[PDB]
RNA sequence: CAGCCACCCGAGAUUGAGCAAUAACAGGUCUGUGAUGCCCUUAGAUGUCCGGGGCUGCACGCGCGCUACACUGACUGGCUCAGCGUGUGCCUACCCUACGCCGGCAGGCGCGGGUAACCCGUUGAACCCCAUUCGUGAUGGGGAUCGGGGAUUGCAAUUAUUCCCCAUGAACGAGGAAUUCCCAGUAAGUGCGGGUCAUAAGCUUGCGUUGAUUAAGUCCCUGCCCUUUGUACACACCGCCCGU
RNA sequence: AGGAGUGGAGCCUGCGGCUUAAUUUGACUCAACACGGGAAACCUCACCCGGCCCGGACACGGACAGGAUUGACAGAUUGAUA
């Protein structure tokens, strides 16, 4: 989609921050609840996430009007390059244990 | 189930094609021979519309394009 | 502009403002007790919800 | 809680209805105790499915 | 605020149903059989019964953590 | 025969009256509608009607302005205006006459063709 | 014997539902679904918003129903009894209402309670009961149709959402051939709740309230089971098959 | 055996026919026809007349520091502050 660069950037920092992202399948709600205060429409989240899935960077699941996306290793590398993060920065899902 | 056959209502509305203009030379005017740039267009008086943005000059009125602020010639 | 027109019709009370929380359909919806599911989805999930047949 | 629905996913056939049911049972216990002893009694690994609410009058 | 007992029970049944459906769609390949929700003070334990527990957990637990986060994000439990 | 009169008051005072005074002459409904307020695109139609009336040459009818709105027939400000009301597929031409005050535009653009019956066929009587 | 009938004692001597086999139907549903395979379409789109129409349109035919044709009734006052239950919402706007005041009314304005055995509520239901006027006729039966006003919900009420008032006052005098459902707190009268619901029940799903006539049987009608019997059927009588 | 009926009236509703720009359509014996929880003003919505939008991922080539995105006014809307 045509979206502002800051919107895609914020979506990517969220996704890299916890490695997962959920979103209601509703193109008309004006603010993503997690991405509020940054003015990111839910439609932008869904379309950016589908772009990443098509490129093979996330895995998507759907159940009861909700998308769930999990970051893949190739997605982790791509997002690290895209946001320029230090190699030692890793998503929350890879931590603990 | 039949075809639209909507040839009665218009012959396909043309979409808009933006005319290609080369550069923003007409906005600034150094050419003072003494490196004195003169701005050939007004600038906007809005907060988020500082020195960078300018305002168009039609046959009348001044128009911003960013905040859509208009000052008629009068 | 399209920004002010897209989805501009008020949707606050009618059947166009309610839908199934499972399948997003708008027909045969059960609003009682806050279920907000259509009849068929309710028959599908009734045992999971806790509604069981006695009489 | 009662919900009566048509059995069919369509509108065909003899009109049969499912009569679903949920039953909520409610118990009240009043006791004279300090709050610490009440906390000791309440947290005794109660059986799952039972909601317990302790209120101070 | 607070809601009625009827609505609260219907709501937690709805939550259980949606959770079970999502877990089915996610872990059918790993022998998913059911989910048990245990509510304790300030904690909610979700027990997933599966034949292949290692596949459900994933390597170093990664998969399970993902699931937890997803639940955390979907049903709005406190972080 | 006699000059037009609406609820006892005639054309000129109807023009000279405000909306608050209109609500008294109007019936229940067309009073609720005015009290709730004429929204936009009703003022747009009113101002288009005003412009068409003003630009009209002397002794000649105003040009017909077309609209989708089943709107109030407001005080004679709309009387004499030539309006094409959309019926669903056509803009039917209607001239606003003083007796039409207090009515809806849709009352003058019928949305269906009146039925002229044909011979029964097929399983009319099983 | 299996059991059947009657009677005593007894709260009760058959409460009502739910679930329900083998096997089958080219029964219904792709219009419930992020259930679906194949086609079709996919940017002047069969995707999706947004105006306006429609879905109601009316010579006529056919189903389910509501209100009646009155006096075992209408009207007007008076009196006095329920049960099932639902109430403030993820998105989500929209709850149930006591009390005070204003207005015939429908309503309006202030104030509180209630997330409910806590408030509405002691749910002051209707029929029914008591008294009144009418007086056998389309009558004060009955309320279709239609006019003029007033409110409410909504973003818009016109093709009239709903409600109120005053007017208007149609057929209908118990219904032909032909048919439905019913065995006891039952049929039938009578209201009340839930669903639908911004606005809303002549529908449906439940609840009480008043409360019977008749029957305790039979294959006569209608089916549907068997059993014996016949078949040239076996895609099974919507079969098979003969001749010009 | 009977009870309440209805088939007759008026109205309300569903179905056919007729009509229509369109009157979206599924389901015609029991086993369709106050059924699709189907009481449609908008929405719903499928149908008809008009008009915006892409919410045409991604891969491969073009174009590109100007690819492309909004937009106030007047026209125009053969309805609109599209
Ligand atoms: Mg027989
Ligand atoms: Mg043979
Ligand atoms: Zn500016
Ligand atoms: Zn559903």
């Amino acid at each position: 989609m045509l979206m502002p660069k800051k919107n895609r950037i914020a979506i990517y920092e969220l996704l890299f921050k916890e490695g997962v992202m959920v979103a209601k399948k509703d193109v008309h709600m004006p603010k993503h609840p997690e991405l509020a205060d940054k003015n990111v429409p839910n439609l932008h989240v869904m379309k950016a996430m589908q772009s990443l899935k098509s490129r093979g960077y996330v895995k998507e699941q759907f159940a009861w009007r909700h998308f769930y996306w999990y970051l893949t290793n190739e997605g982790i590398q791509y997002l690290r390059d895209y946001l320029h993060l230090p190699p030692e920065i890793v998503p929350a899902t890879l931590r603990r244990s | 189930k039949k075809r639209k056959k909507k040839s009665y209502t218009t012959p396909k509305k043309n979409k808009h094609k933006r005319k290609k203009v080369k550069l923003a030379v007409l906005k600034y005017y150094k050419v003072d021979e003494n490196g004195k740039i003169s701005r050939l267009r007004r600038e906007c008086p809005s907060d988020e519309c500082g020195a960078g943005v300018f305002m168009a000059s039609h046959f009348d009125r001044h128009y911003c394009g960013k905040c859509c602020l208009t000052y008629c010639f009068n | 502009g399209h920004q002010q027109l897209y989805w501009s019709h008020p949707r606050k009370f009618g059947q166009g403002s309610r839908s199934c929380r499972v399948c997003s359909n708008r027909h045969g919806l059960i609003r009682k007790y806050g279920l907000n599911m259509c009849r068929q989805c309710f028959r599908q999930y009734a045992k999971d919800i806790g509604f069981i047949k006695l009489d | 809680l009662r919900i009566t629905t048509r059995k069919t996913p369509c509108g065909e056939g003899s009109k049969t209805w499912d009569r679903f049911q949920m039953r909520i049972h409610k118990r009240l216990i009043d006791l004279h105790s300090p709050s610490e002893i009440v906390k000791q009694i309440t947290s005794i690994s109660i059986e799952p499915g039972v909601e317990v609410e302790v209120t101070i009058a | 605020v607070q809601i009625s007992k009827k609505r609260k029970f219907v709501a937690d049944g709805i939550f259980k149903a949606e959770l079970n459906e999502f877990l089915t769609r996610e872990l059918a390949e790993d022998g998913y059989s059911g989910v048990e929700v245990r509510v304790t003070p300030t904690r909610t334990e979700i027990i997933i019964l599966a034949t292949r527990t290692q596949n459900v957990l994933g390597e170093k637990g990664r998969r399970i953590r993902e699931l937890t986060a997803v639940v955390q994000k979907r049903f709005g439990f406190p972080e | 025969f006699r000059k037009f009169t609406y609820r006892g008051v005639d054309l000129d005072q109807l023009l000279d009256m405000s909306y608050e005074q209109l609500m008294q002459l109007y019936s229940a409904r067309q009073r609720r509608r005015l009290n709730r307020g004429l929204r936009r695109k009703q003022h747009s139609l009113l101002k288009r009607l005003r412009k068409a009336k003003k630009e009209a040459p002397p002794m000649e009818k105003p040009e017909v302005v077309k609209t989708h709105l089943r709107d109030m027939i407001i005080l004679p400000e709309m009387v004499g205006s030539m309006v094409g009301v959309y019926n669903g597929k056509t803009f039917n031409q209607v001239e606003i006459k003083p007796e039409m005050i207090g009515h809806y535009l849709g009352e003058f653009s019928i949305t269906y063709k009146p039925v002229k019956h044909g011979r029964p066929g097929i399983g009319a009587t099983h």
